[PDB]
């Protein structure tokens, strides 16, 4: 059956934490909406 | 029912206790998440049932009491930051350089933060506070981390 529950406010947060690389990645979207790597 | 926008968190009470199955996005009246996250069924607002209004597989979206009213795209320069809110956890801002998904069809946004399952549909912002995707449908590389797709609709 499933449920909401708040989680807090969508706002840009002044200066949090910064992280992960940004790779350049060539990938396939099947039919069935999942992605793979090529 | 209720109307306050804001990121909420969808919890599973009756299957293996109140678990954290995702994360969504209230947004003028319409709820929006990734399909893998409830199926498209139905949801409960505690005494209001939320029902699926527009859905896609190979998009992964769905959106509940309206049609998918998030527009707002990465400028494929700035930084963004994914509002992650894992399972048990406090909703926590984190700020990257989204990575780029290369298809046949051109290319997206990708992030490469890794959450564990259940905090799909976390909404990814811009710098004016707008959602420009929601994290949660990528891939796994060589390293078991994980990319995740700046997953957005059409308004």
């Amino acid at each position: 059956d499933m449920y909401i529950e708040r989680a807090g406010d969508i706002t840009w947060e002044k200066d949090a934490e910064v992280t992960g690389n940004s790779p350049r990645l060539d990938v396939a979207l099947d039919e069935s909406g999942d992605f793979s790597l090529v | 029912g209720e109307t306050t926008d804001g990121v909420y968190r969808v919890m599973t009470r009756r299957l293996l206790g109140s678990t954290q199955v995702g994360v969504g996005v209230m947004q003028e009246g319409v709820f929006h998440t990734m399909w893998h996250v409830t199926k498209g069924a139905a949801l409960r607002s505690g005494e209001g049932r939320l029902d699926p209004y527009w859905g896609d597989v190979k998009q992964d979206l769905v959106s509940y009491c309206g049609p998918w009213k998030l527009d707002a795209a990465w400028d494929g320069l700035s930084e963004v930051q994914l509002l992650a809110v894992p399972p048990g956890e406090r909703a926590k801002n984190i700020q990257t350089l989204p990575g780029i998904f290369k298809t046949k069809d051109g290319d997206i946004g990708a992030v490469a933060l890794d959450y564990p399952a259940g905090t799909s549909g976390s909404p990814i912002l811009d710098k004016c506070g707008r959602v420009i995707g929601l994290y949660g449908n990528g891939v796994v590389i060589k390293n078991g981390s994980y990319v995740s797709a700046i997953t957005q609709g059409k308004r």
